[PDB]
């Protein structure tokens, strides 16, 4: 069976290969639980404000057709659309909290500063009398002034500061509470190959309150980050409170040895740093934790960052930060529900796996032409004989970008290379609208017309490694159905390497820590959890609020 | 011309489309009172709106040499037809509309969806482009559909009658008489008296005349020449971008 | 020359004005024209002095519905605009009989000035224009009237807006062609954020003078993008001369051969007849029933392709006389083209896709407007490089009247003061007799 | 009697005048509830995480002086400082998402293409119409397309459109549920200043949901809006769900008609529309409500706008966008607490009131002398005579705020000018450096040493009227202890001169709501009630959230 | 030689270049400055130090009496060198992004 039939028979009566069924006959929102509820919620909404608000009488009639549950992809949860949207999922939003409120800080300029300016000592000793300082005023408590007044150690419980380094006997001089074991998180061969690119250097992974980030924005992190890292290191060594060195740190923290999980946006769409226009493909590929627990399916790993950028990219950032509204839902769960895209992804790694075997096709055009071609020519025959298959992903828009994904995943499956692969999904796109004399929504390919010229471009802003490209990549800042899948068409030809990161390595440490709220290892498994409204998110005010 | 590659029925079936010589066979006839009831713009005997005054009322060589359409002297405001064709063997199709529309019609503002497809042009020269989009083989009454808005249907299963799925039920399919009658004008307003519109075409003639490539009717992957020259397009539009 | 090209020069009325000049002689980086237009862009500032007089009177200043009660100051500006704009020009100038200009419109309610060239030959950019402009007319004005220590704030307030609290000049009674530098979506991107609208305002709804304006600006900025340079350089000079330029009457040639009846598919079944008949392309291969064309000389059918892609736009948006129909133009006569040769359409696809995204931008809800308050700086339409947004000023320029915003509702300052230079109103007279001028040095 | 007194008395054993008392023999934090709360909390903490977090033991111990109760301003209510940090009041946090969540957006040009782009006529049934399919929108639910997934009304609660119009007869003829009532809401006078000021003009007032802006930022609200009343137009008015005229909407509800809260920033201090720093000290003196509820008490009106901006500029936006940590708390909490600053401004104006009269002053330097000179006297004399007051506010820095504000609010009354307040402002300052040889921070009269040739300078990036400046003015961009004081003198002299907005008017109107979460006629009241963890915020998971 | 372009600690596996570009410099930098010059007498300057680790580049003034503002100096070097040693090693078109990468680094997405 195709890896979505079962999907298709828990959402129609018919069998998922009849052409033929009947509407207007299944009440409206009544045939839906959800709905029930939303327009029950409406109803007290309304008369305790005392302004109408949710009204199902309003505009046209939802519900003629079948009001389909999904499947979450690799799980066995059914949920409604509604319960996929990020204002009804917690773990959605505390997916992206984690990003947010997030950042990487080096120990090696700061500890530098230390030994030759200020003529002390840095010892592993130190460094856990530092973190211990750090991890009491990150959350936000004092080190140094008498009568300061502090944040409540309950509200902001998920905020620490964590260390990692690729010397395994600094590692383990460390107290464990506060190190990232590169061995314990990573398999062998991953491991080897972090550890070689961190060497001797001590990285910081900085985590801020969730509370503060959803007050404040995503550059508030790195600020936030370097006050408590710069106080913690005036008190633990014994530091002037505020002399010509102190300078020195601030500094370091704020702009020498800082990583930045999304880089500033322009005025246009203006954005500090740690917003998701900001996070390149890459980034997004090693944040997402897929790789470290099913290095050997590589399908697996590519489609949990395809998942993680769906959300991200499409719902929360385009569907909200750049749009609002009812969103981009659906656009989104096309990519990581109902096991379609993976059924698309699994034939073209079996095509690429015997025909040329994985990793091993020449890297050039003559690939691109035969897996983007062959594997497409799949994805739009499965559309085409399954009518409930159709029926399900209604959308052109949704079409075009699962199979084109699958389409530029299996190129890169294929070249090793992820240049090659995105010239499989526009070479995708193209064969697609010839085919069904149809794509997207209004504006979804202008990327895709421009985007065979631009993928071995090398001018100045249309030239660039597919792993550096990101939502501010000019042609990339607009439209759904594009970005997430563009993270998963990164992550394809490392995961058939077995590549340990995609692009960076520190990002990809920072992120193997079982300390975060979101397990960034089952990325879809999450977003099924707070679906059903099992997830326990940060962040909340509970405490400080009436019963 | 050669307007599009191909050697099966669906690419011929491209090709007449645009081809302004290819004369489109008729299959319906549609009085002038019924398209301005399906269009839904102005009521039957109104007066055109005026977007601007007529043009009668600057110095350009463009200008001069480029002759106006009838709506665009009078000053008629630009308005709109949109149809959704169904993946079900309906004749004519987004892409096919556009590339069409703008092949054989002046002044003509196309877009191309999944669901839906639209053309703007002044109103009076729209009522007599919508004439033929309605009469001829450009449309089918059960795989086609005249929607200003809720155009949801394009990729949806068929009903029991054969007709394509319609939120607001635009178009009603009479048991009785096997011909549909259009009950609503394109933005769904109920009309005074619904339009005929016509028997729907049988299976062997939507296949004859339509212009998506199926697996159930001509794949797309056996026209091996239209595939080449979308695929030559592809490595050209590399190479140039390259250098 | 570092180009073999030669191309013949024609008038915006189709007749020969010179043959066989060298492609670089139509350069912005050689043709003296291109330099004024550019530099006087640069250096160009309007003032609205009735503006400035209503903010003080009101204290209605600092943005939109902004006021501060108990500021009011009841000053005759226009009354006395020829005292103020002398005392300001003396401010501006830096020596006598510089390239200083300072002239009033409207009775006094405006005022045309133009920054001396030698204060932006100390200048990293361009934003001393109307810095230096507004601190002068602000003490111009403050001198006339003796306004005091405690009300000259105002003053400033009225002519500079809420600058520096905001970044941008809100609420200024000021305007230029560029925007602030911090506005770029990338770096040399100034000249090609100048809006549409702008271009149209000050052309005065020519066809052909906003279309090659427009190319003038846009090619230009592709030099300072670095996107002009190395193997470049000649498809963008190409495309300029013969999308912007007229060269060889080709895009008037192509208007006037369908400019009664034809339409979109028309004009490119013509184009692919002259681009064969002129050796361009050739047929490289035979399908069935099917000839595939090829060509030794990409920039060069490139070119061939944006002329038509033009005379397309004058052929079918000029019959509707409605603007918005350029967004299908731009799309389907580059998807036509292709499929109707199979080469590849301008840009190499990227007019298409920059039409895609302009198609919905400008029929839907998520952002973008109107087709005339778009630019080269603009998401939506910066990623064609100068091949595209030279239709809209075309466009936009056939229009009788069907858009809310027009360069009437966004560009009224510009209309009434920027196209008082001859050299912007009208830029194809000059670039073709400065080309000719120089067809020797080159 | 000073109105200090009973919150001095309060706060120590002995008598304010008393120059001694007892250290070191308190306990430490012991003496505190708050810090044993955070004691306990953070074992918990620690113990479920498995990394140290709050310690007492950290650093310098804390509670060798007093860890003194605070007395909100013109309420009864003491707390400790802890339960003033924003990120331990939920009133705090939601004033700000009430701010940030904002947006005023114009109907005058939407209606103006209704009628000739479209040929359709605008009334005020229609205009019921569409605000009651907007309000259905806004929130997250559809009205046009077939298997919409939308959001769940009840966690989209307090998003909501509003309508005014300073046209009475309209107004009527709208459905009252969507109308700020401007006769209701404002006294006489003031109402008819604003509705002159609208005139024939309707703007909606747009909040979108709290959840939503926590998720993402502040320049989502303008889009999210565009985004809802885009689609209620086009089912409202019938139009084509996509044509050119739509494009119009879009870009008045974005561009055209639309009034952020914040404008965006430059690119040091990055950040998108519906910042704080974007807010001008004008603004934020019309947000604030108190103008139309103390419109007899000039120094009350002024003073909970130095509340609202001390709170929002100096704990929030400085103390944490731009910093972060423990923060700024007390830094603020000394320009709305004990009734200080209130003792010291109430002075000032009872002194121009007796010697000028109130706004009959000469709008002159002479004022400024003498006003600024008088206040600043008095109230550095409190610190000398009252050693409890001095130990209360024992930073410089919050001494320096507290006695220039009353010295700039107190000038203002004087001359009804903002800009001579301003000059009183930095007066103070330089008297008091001079006075106690000491001012404020290490940093803190970066702006004051510019001041004086700053506030009546006409230069590029100098001269502004205060009224338009914030904290992007190039001085004020950095630096606690003036943001928040300078938004109380741009109020001064228009309560004063009883004028009904400082700024904008439609700021003013936007915020006199019944329907916003955080009550904006009562900004100290308020923050006592989030101190007390009595404020019911909006914006909470616990709907989706397991029990 | 490294894959390691666009920002600190960023690496790319795989797609590693080993080029010897400073062996190759003078030939390298004779090529970008035939494309930064607008004429063979103009003010154009292209000097190489440290015996071709690194390389001075004055773009010739011509360029900027026609430009905005300044960033045609980094924009018009970065893309001739860029393009200079493409051609120098035949990078082919699959491999040439890279050259982009080390050269501007990861603009245009920062
Ligand atoms: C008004 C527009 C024009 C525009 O700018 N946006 C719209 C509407 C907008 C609204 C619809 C909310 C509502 O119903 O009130 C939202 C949710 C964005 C928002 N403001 O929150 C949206 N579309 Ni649209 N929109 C979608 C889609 C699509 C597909 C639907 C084709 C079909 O046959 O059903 C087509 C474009 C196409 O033809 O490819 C489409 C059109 C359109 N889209 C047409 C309305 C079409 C109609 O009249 O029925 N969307 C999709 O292709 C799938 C995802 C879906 C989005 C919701 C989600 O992701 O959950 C939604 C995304
Ligand atoms: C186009 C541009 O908007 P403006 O035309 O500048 O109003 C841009 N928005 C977007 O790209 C919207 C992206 C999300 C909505 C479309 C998703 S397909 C922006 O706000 O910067
Ligand atoms: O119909 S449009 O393609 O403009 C909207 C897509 S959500
Ligand atoms: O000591 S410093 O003035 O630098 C710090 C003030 S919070
Ligand atoms: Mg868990
Ligand atoms: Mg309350
Ligand atoms: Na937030
Ligand atoms: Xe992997
Ligand atoms: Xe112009
Ligand atoms: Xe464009
Ligand atoms: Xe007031």
């Amino acid at each position: 069976d195709k890896l979505f039939i079962n999907a298709l028979k828990k959402k129609f009566e018919e069998s998922p290969e009849e052409k033929k069924t009947t509407f207007y006959t299944l009440g409206g929102w009544k045939q839906s639980e959800r709905k029930t509820e939303f327009v029950n919620a409406g109803k007290e909404v309304a008369a305790k404000r005392g302004i109408p608000q949710y009204n199902p009488d309003i505009g046209t009639p939802l519900g003629q057709r079948v009001l389909m549950p999904y499947q979450v992809s690799t799980t066995d949860t059914y949920v409604e659309g509604d319960d996929l949207h990020f204002v009804n999922n917690a773990a959605m939003q505390q997916m992206w909290d984690d990003i947010r409120r997030t950042v990487i800080v080096g120990l090696n300029h700061a500890h530098a500063v230390i030994e030759k300016r200020l003529g002390k000592e840095v010892t592993p000793e130190t460094i856990t009398h530092y973190l211990e300082t750090v991890n009491h005023a990150m959350p936000g408590a004092a080190v140094v002034q008498e009568h300061m007044v502090e944040t409540h150690p309950a509200l902001v419980a998920d905020s620490y500061v964590k260390v990692f380094t690729g010397n395994d006997e600094i590692a383990d001089e460390i107290d464990p509470a506060f190190v990232i074991d590169i061995n314990k998180q990573f398999p062998e061969d991953q491991a080897e190959t972090l550890k070689a690119e961190v060497g001797d250097g001590i990285w910081q992974v900085v985590r801020i309150p969730t509370i503060v980030s959803r007050t404040c924005d995503g550059a508030t992190t790195s600020r936030w980050s370097a006050m408590q890292i710069g106080m913690s290191m005036i008190s633990a060594y014994k530091q002037a409170a505020g002399e010509a060195a102190t300078g020195d740190f601030a500094y370091a923290a704020k702009h020498a040895e800082v990583i930045h999980m999304g880089t500033y946006l322009p005025v246009r769409r203006a954005r500090g740093e740690n917003e998701p226009g900001g996070v390149p493909f890459g980034y997004l590929a090693d944040i997402c934790q897929s790789s470290r627990v099913n290095y050997e399916d590589p399908v697996r790993v590519s489609l949990d960052v395809v998942a993680t950028g769906a959300m991200l990219y499409d719902q929360i950032w385009l569907g909200s930060y750049m749009s609002g509204g009812v969103g981009f839902t659906q656009y989104a769960t096309a990519a990581y529900t109902d096991n379609i895209l993976d059924d698309f992804t699994y034939f073209g790694k079996e095509y690429v796996e015997d025909k040329y075997g994985l990793c091993e096709a020449p890297n050039n055009m003559d690939t691109v032409l035969d897996v983007a071609t062959e594997v497409t020519f799949y994805g739009l025959e499965q559309y085409e004989e399954y009518p409930a298959l159709l029926e399900d992903q209604f959308g052109g828009s949704q079409r075009a970008a699962v199979v084109a994904a699958a389409a530029g995943c299996s190129t890169a499956f294929a070249t090793g290379n992820a240049q090659t692969g995105l010239s499989g999904w526009y070479l995708s796109m193209y064969l697609h609208k010839e085919q069904h004399s149809r794509l997207g929504f209004y504006g979804y390919d202008l990327q895709d017309q421009c985007g065979a010229s631009n993928v071995f471009s090398i001018r100045g802003d249309e030239g660039l490694p597919l792993e550096l490209r990101g939502p501010n990549y000019p042609n990339y800042a607009m439209n759904v159905g594009h970005q997430g899948e563009y993270a998963g068409i990164s992550q394809a030809p490392h995961a058939a390497r077995g590549d340990a990161f995609v692009f960076n390595p520190l990002v990809k440490i920072a992120f193997a820590d079982d300390n975060l709220v979101f397990d960034f290892t089952n990325v879809r498994g999450e977003f099924a959890k707070g679906a059903l409204r099992e997830f326990e998110p940060a962040g909340e005010r509970a405490l400080i609020t009436p019963a | 011309a050669q307007y599009y590659p191909g050697t099966t029925k669906v690419a011929q079936n491209r090709r007449n489309f645009c081809n302004p010589e290819y004369e489109l066979e008729k299959l319906r006839e549609i009085s002038d009172e019924d398209v301005v009831k399906i269009l839904g713009h102005r009521a039957p005997g109104e007066e055109y709106p005026s977007v601007h005054p007529p043009l009668e009322e600057p110095e350009d060589a463009i200008r001069e040499m480029v002759e106006p359409i009838d709506g665009a002297k009078a000053g008629d405001r630009v308005r709109y037809i949109q149809f959704t064709d169904s993946m079900y063997f309906a004749p004519a199709q987004p892409y096919v509309r556009s590339r069409a529309y703008l092949c054989r019609y002046r002044g003509a503002d196309a877009g191309t969806l999944s669901g839906r497809q639209i053309i703007e042009t002044r109103e009076r020269d729209l009522e007599k482009i919508s004439k033929e989009l309605l009469e001829t083989e450009f449309f089918d009454p059960a795989r086609s559909g005249v929607r200003g808005k809720s155009v949801h249907g394009h990729s949806l299963r068929l009903d029991e009658d054969g007709m394509m799925f319609d939120m607001l039920r635009r178009q009603i399919y009479n048991k009785d008489t096997g011909r549909v009658e259009m009950v609503k004008n394109q933005i769904g307003d109920e009309l005074d008296e619904p339009v005929d519109l016509g028997e729907p075409l049988d299976e062997e003639t939507l296949m004859e005349k339509t212009t998506i490539y199926r697996v159930d009717g001509e794949a797309y992957r056996d026209d091996v020449e239209a595939v080449e020259i979308m695929q030559r397009i592809h490595v050209l539009r590399s190479q140039g971008g390259f250098n | 020359a570092k180009f073999e090209d030669k191309v013949d020069l024609y008038d915006d009325r189709g007749n020969l004005v010179e043959e066989q000049v060298p492609l670089e002689a139509l350069s912005p980086l050689r043709n003296p024209a291109i330099k004024s237009i550019v530099q006087g862009i640069k250096r160009t500032v309007a003032v609205n002095l009735e503006g400035i007089e209503n903010a003080l009177k009101t204290a209605k200043v600092g943005g939109p519905a902004c006021k501060i009660m108990g500021r009011e100051l009841d000053l005759d500006i226009v009354g006395n605009a020829e005292s103020i704009a002398a005392a300001a020009k003396e401010m501006i100038q830096v020596t006598e009989d510089d390239d200083t200009n300072v002239e009033l419109l409207g009775g006094g309610k405006r005022a045309l000035v133009q920054v001396p060239s030698a204060r932006f030959d100390v200048a990293a950019e361009y934003s001393a224009a109307p810095l230096v402009t507004a601190t002068a007319f602000v003490q111009a004005i403050i001198n006339e009237f003796d306004v005091s220590m405690y009300d000259a704030n105002m003053v400033k307030a009225a002519v500079l807006g809420r600058y520096p609290q905001s970044v941008e000049y809100m609420g200024a009674n000021i305007a230029t062609m560029l925007d602030i530098p911090q506005k770029l979506e990338g770096p040399g991107y100034a000249l090609r954020n100048i809006m549409v609208n702008h271009v149209v305002a000050a052309t005065l709804k020519n066809t052909l003078q906003a279309a090659a304006l427009s190319t003038i600006l846009e090619q230009t900025a592709m030099f300072e993008m670095g996107d002009a340079v190395g193997a470049f350089e000649r498809m963008h000079l190409l495309g300029l001369a013969y999308q912007g330029m007229n060269a060889d009457n080709l895009v008037f040639d192509l208007v006037k051969a369908n400019g009664k009846e034809g339409t979109v598919g028309s004009v490119i079944a013509d184009l692919v007849e002259r681009a064969l008949e002129d050796g361009v392309i050739k047929v490289e291969k035979e399908l069935t029933d099917y000839k595939v064309y090829g060509t030794d000389d990409l920039a060069m059918w490139n070119a061939y392709a944006a002329a038509g892609l033009m005379a397309a736009t004058m052929v079918n948006q000029g019959a509707a006389r409605a603007a918005q129909g350029v967004s299908s133009t731009l799309l389907y006569y580059n998807d036509l083209i292709e499929f109707e040769t199979g080469l590849p359409s301008v840009d190499f696809g990227k007019v298409e896709g920059t039409a895609v995204g302009f198609s919905f931008f400008s029929h839907s809800i998520y952002g973008g407007g109107g087709p005339g308050i778009f630019n080269g700086n603009h998401i939506v339409t910066r990623h064609s490089k100068g091949f595209a947004i030279p239709c809209v000023a075309a466009a936009m320029a056939l229009d009788a009247g069907t858009q809310m915003f027009s360069p009437e509702a966004t560009s009224g300052l510009i209309k009434e003061v920027f196209s008082q230079v001859d050299e912007f109103r009208e830029p194809l007279k000059y670039v073709v007799e400065a080309a000719a001028e120089i067809k020797n040095e080159i």
